[PDB]
């Protein structure tokens, strides 16, 4: 009897395993900008600067 | 009176051919084997 029980357990734990295909998708979009403008001044004879 | 062997798993009898009639009746009476009860069960968890 115990044999016929454990064969019915083994029968149901022996099943095939499905297999998943995991496909990640990573999207990284960067963008940048900048505008740096300015006027400087100087006189080195008598040192005076902007 | 009564005997059996579980080498053979067989009722032996000592007594009447009336004991032979009724105790072939009880030879037959409890010979039956209970149907499987699914005493144990393997359950497939869906989530947990």
């Amino acid at each position: 009897d115990i044999m016929n029980a454990m064969l019915e357990v083994i029968g149901q734990l022996d099943i095939r395993r499905a297999q998943v295909l995991i496909e990640a998708l990573i999207v990284e979009m960067a963008e940048g900008d900048g505008i740096n403008l300015g006027v400087q001044w100087g006189s080195l004879e008598s040192g005076s600067v902007i | 009176k009564f005997v059996a062997d579980e080498r053979t798993n067989s009722i032996l009898i000592s007594g009447d051919p009336k004991v032979r009639e009724r105790l072939k009746r009880l030879i037959k009476q409890l010979d039956v084997e209970m149907a499987a009860k699914g005493n144990n069960r393997v359950v497939y968890l869906k989530y947990a």
